C-alpha cells in the first residue's frame, strides 16, 4: 500500500543529463528494495536500476545504462533519484518507480492500483 | 439441474479471477495474487432454467502456459477476456487466444469480454496510459474484434462495481445451452 511516484522527466538533447526523483506516499510496510522501470512505445518493459538496503556505490543497473545512470537515496527525505548522464535517443521513454517483488518482474499490464505517477523522458536531436 | 462447463481465459492481470469471484461467491478479491489454476460453482437461473455452473478459471501469463490445456476438455462456453486498462490484451484475443481455444475447444462459442470497465472514466488510468500515447480500449473496437472472431457475443462489464457482470454469465449460459 506504500507506492511509488516519478518525477523530473523533460525533452533533452543527446548527451544532456536528467534528475528523476521517486517519492513514496500511503501507509506500509517499508519498501526496502525499488527499481526504477522504463517503458517505450513498441518494446518491452525495461528494467533500469535498483537500489537496496546496502548504501555505496555498489547497485543494480542493466547493462543499458551502466556507467551514464547513477541510482541513490537522499539519506533524510525517503526520495530515491536516478542520475541520468550521457542520455541518448534509445533513453526515450516513460520512466516508472516500483518496488522490486515478484509482481513488478512478471511480464503483464500495469496495473494502475499498483503504479504511482510515471514520467516522461524524451531525448531529441533538437 | 442442468450441469455446463465454463472456461475463462485472457492475459494476465485482465480480470478473469475477481470476475468469476464476484459472479460465484458475491466478493472482490482485495489483492492480486496470480491464478494457478482452480475452479469454481454457482447456480443460475436464465430463461427460467436452472443451471449448475462449474466456472474454471485459468492463468493468464506465459509463465503458466503449460497448465493451461489441463482446463479445456468438455468445454460447453468460453469466456475470453481483455481488459479495458490494456490495449495489447485486446491484441492478443486474435494473436494468442482465438487460435489457443479454436485448437483445444474446437466448436465451442466464445463470449468476448471486456472487463474492468469501470477504468474507462478513471484519471489515474487515463493519465498514465495517455503519458504512453494509449487509452483505455473503447466499446467500438471491442465490438469490432468480436466480429472479426465471429464471438458469440460481446460483453463489457466491471467486476469492481458489480455492473455487467449478471449478464456476462446470463449471456454465457445460453450460449452453453443452445
Ligand atoms: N478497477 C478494476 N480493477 C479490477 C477489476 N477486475 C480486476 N481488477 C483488478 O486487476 C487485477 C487483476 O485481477 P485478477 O482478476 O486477479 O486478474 P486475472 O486475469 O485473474 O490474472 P491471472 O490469474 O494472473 O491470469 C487486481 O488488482 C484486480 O483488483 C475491475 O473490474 N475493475
Ligand atoms: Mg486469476
Ligand atoms: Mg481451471
Amino acid at each position: 500500500a506504500v507506492q511509488l511516484q516519478a518525477s523530473g522527466g523533460g525533452f533533452v538533447q543527446p548527451g544532456g543529463s536528467l534528475r528523476l526523483s521517486c517519492a513514496a506516499s500511503g501507509y506500509g510496510s517499508t519498501i526496502e528494495t525499488m527499481g526504477w522501470f522504463r517503458q517505450a512505445p513498441g518494446k518491452e518493459r525495461e528494467f533500469v536500476s535498483a537500489i537496496s538496503r546496502a548504501p555505496g556505490p555498489s547497485q543494480y543497473y542493466a547493462d543499458s545504462v551502466k556507467g551514464r545512470f547513477t541510482i541513490s537515496r537522499d539519506n533524510s527525505k525517503n526520495t530515491v533519484y536516478l542520475q541520468m548522464n550521457s542520455l541518448r535517443a534509445e533513453d526515450t521513454a516513460t520512466y516508472y518507480c516500483a518496488p522490486i517483488n515478484n509482481r513488478t518482474m512478471q511480464d503483464s499490464m500495469f496495473l494502475w492500483n499498483y503504479w504511482g505517477q510515471g514520467t516522461q523522458v524524451t531525448v531529441s536531436s533538437a | 439441474a442442468i450441469r455446463k462447463k465454463l472456461v475463462v481465459v485472457g492475459d494476465g492481470a485482465c480480470g478473469k479471477t475477481c470476475l468469476l469471484i464476484v459472479f460465484s461467491k458475491d466478493e472482490f478479491p482485495e489483492v492480486y495474487v496470480p491464478t494457478v489454476f482452480e475452479n469454481y460453482v454457482a447456480d443460475i437461473e436464465v430463461d427460467g432454467k436452472q443451471v449448475e455452473l462449474a466456472l474454471w478459471d485459468t492463468a493468464g501469463l506465459e509463465d503458466y502456459d503449460r497448465l493451461r490445456p489441463l482446463s479445456y476438455p468438455d468445454t460447453d462456453v468460453i469466456l475470453m477476456c481483455f481488459s479495458v486498462d490494456s490495449p495489447d490484451s485486446l491484441e492478443n484475443i486474435p494473436e494468442k487466444w482465438v487460435p489457443e481455444v479454436k485448437h483445444f475447444c474446437p466448436n465451442v462459442p466464445i463470449i468476448l469480454v471486456a472487463n474492468k470497465k469501470d477504468l474507462r472514466s478513471d484519471e489515474h488510468v487515463r493519465t498514465e496510459l495517455a503519458r504512453m500515447k494509449q487509452e483505455p480500449v473503447r466499446t467500438d473496437d471491442g465490438r469490432a474484434m468480436a466480429v472479426r472472431i465471429q464471438a458469440y457475443d460481446y460483453l463489457e462489464c466491471s467486476a469492481k462495481t458489480k455492473e455487467g457482470v449478471r449478464e456476462v454469465f446470463e449471456t454465457a449460459t445460453r450460449a452453453a445451452l443452445q
